[PDB]
C-alpha cells in the first residue's frame, strides 16, 4: 500500500 | 506562468500558477477517485481516470454544461493516462492488469500495446511528433521505459537509482526527460534516451506524485505536503510552494496550447490509408497502421483483417 493509489 | 490542471480525487481543478494563494476553480466536480488527467487543447477536451469507477472519462471544457462522458470502461487500476493531441489517441497504464493500452479519443478501437514485464506501471508521457512514448514502473523492477507510440522498439532507458518513479514529463524545447522519485526524494533529468542524467532537485521532496513543466519552471504535486511545488528546471533553485491545502492532489499538467504545439500529422488527411488505427511511429513515414486487440494486419500494412 505505500505509494499505491488509494481507494 | 501557466494555469495548472490537476486531479484531486473528488474533482479536477485549475489554478493560476502566478496566484496559487487564491482558491482553484473546479473544472469538473462530483468525481469519486479522479487520479490521472490530461487534455487535448485544440479539441477542447479534458480526460481523466477514476480508479473507483474503473474508467476514463472526458469533458468538453469550452462548452457550458457539457456532461462527463465515459469513453473507456472496465479499467481495474488506470493509474496513468496521456492524450496524443497529434494522432488523436488515448494511452493509459493499468497497474492491476499490467498493461499499456491505446484507443481513439472516443474510446473506440482499443488495442493493448504492452502486457509483459509490467508490474506497477504509472506515469506516461508522449512525444507525438517524434513517435515516442515514455512510462514509469515502480514495481519489483523499477524503471523508466520508452517505445514507439505504435508499440515498437521498447527499451528500458533508466534502471538504476530508481525506486518510486511517480512523475514523468518532457521538455519539448530542450528535448529532455524529467522524473520525480518519491522514495529517493528527488527530481532528475536526462536526454530522451536516458543518457546524460543529471540531478535537478537533489533531495528533500517528501512524496512527489506527478510532474509537469512550463518555460523554465517545473511543477509537481506532493502527497505528503498536499500541495503543488515549483522550481527552476535547470538548477532546482527557487523551490516554492505555490498552492496548498489541497484535498488529495494527483496528476497535473501545465494547461496550455503551447504544451501541445502544432505539427503535421503524418497520417495526413486519410488516416494513413489505415483501416482502423493510425498510430504515431518513431520511424519513417512516422505512422504505423494498427488494429484492435487480437485483430491481424493484412500484408499491405494498412488493412485489418475484416
Ligand atoms: C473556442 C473557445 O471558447 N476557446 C476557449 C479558449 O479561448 C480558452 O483560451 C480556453 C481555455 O480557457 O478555453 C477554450
Ligand atoms: C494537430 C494539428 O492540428 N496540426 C496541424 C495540422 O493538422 C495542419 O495540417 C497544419 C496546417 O498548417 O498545422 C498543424
Ligand atoms: C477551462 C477554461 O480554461 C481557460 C479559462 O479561460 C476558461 O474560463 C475556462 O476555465
Ligand atoms: C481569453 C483567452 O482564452 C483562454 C486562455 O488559455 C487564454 O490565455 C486567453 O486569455
Ligand atoms: C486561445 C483562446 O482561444 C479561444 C478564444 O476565445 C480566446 O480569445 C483565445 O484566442
Ligand atoms: C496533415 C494534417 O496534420 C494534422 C492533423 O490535425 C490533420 O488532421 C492532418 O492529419
Amino acid at each position: 500500500l505505500p505509494n499505491a493509489i488509494g481507494r | 506562468a501557466p494555469l495548472l490542471l490537476y486531479a484531486n480525487r473528488r474533482d479536477l481543478r485549475l489554478v493560476d500558477a502566478t496566484n496559487g494563494k487564491e482558491n482553484a476553480t473546479i473544472v469538473v466536480g462530483g468525481l469519486e477517485d479522479a487520479a490521472a488527467v490530461d487534455f487535448v487543447f485544440s479539441h477542447g477536451l479534458i480526460y481523466w481516470s477514476d480508479v473507483s469507477e474503473e474508467a476514463i472519462k472526458r469533458t468538453e471544457f469550452n462548452k457550458t454544461e457539457s456532461v462527463q462522458n465515459v469513453v473507456v470502461s472496465g479499467l481495474l487500476s488506470p493509474d496513468g493516462l496521456a492524450c496524443d493531441w497529434l494522432g488523436e489517441k488515448l494511452y493509459w497504464t493499468d497497474s492491476e492488469t499490467n498493461r499499456i493500452e491505446v484507443s481513439n479519443l472516443d474510446g473506440s478501437l482499443r488495442k493493448v500495446l504492452f502486457w509483459q514485464e509490467l508490474d506497477q506501471p504509472r506515469a506516461i508521457a508522449l512525444d507525438p511528433s517524434s513517435g515516442f512514448m515514455y512510462w514509469t514502473d515502480w514495481g519489483e523492477v523499477p524503471k523508466i521505459e520508452r517505445a514507439g507510440m505504435d508499440g515498437s522498439s521498447r527499451f528500458i532507458i533508466i534502471n538504476s537509482e530508481i525506486y518510486w518513479p511517480n512523475g514523468l514529463t518532457l521538455d519539448y524545447e530542450e528535448q529532455k526527460l524529467y522524473w520525480a522519485d518519491a522514495k529517493l526524494n528527488f527530481i532528475h533529468k536526462s536526454n530522451l534516451d536516458g543518457t546524460n542524467r543529471q540531478a535537478v532537485v537533489k533531495g528533500s521532496l517528501p512524496h512527489p506524485f506527478a510532474l509537469t513543466l512550463f518555460e523554465d519552471i517545473l511543477y509537481w504535486t506532493d502527497w505528503s505536503t498536499h500541495s503543488i511545488l515549483a522550481c527552476n528546471k535547470y538548477t532546482g533553485e527557487g523551490l516554492r510552494e505555490i498552492h496548498s491545502d489541497i484535498f488529495s492532489p494527483m496528476d497535473i499538467h501545465a494547461f496550455s496550447q503551447q504544451r501541445q504545439p502544432n505539427a503535421t500529422n503524418p497520417c495526413g488527411i486519410d488516416n494513413g490509408g489505415c483501416s482502423h488505427l493510425c498510430l504515431m511511429s518513431p520511424v519513417k513515414p512516422f505512422y504505423q497502421c494498427a488494429c484492435p486487440t487480437g485483430v491481424k494486419l493484412l500484408e499491405n500494412g494498412k488493412t485489418c483483417k475484416d
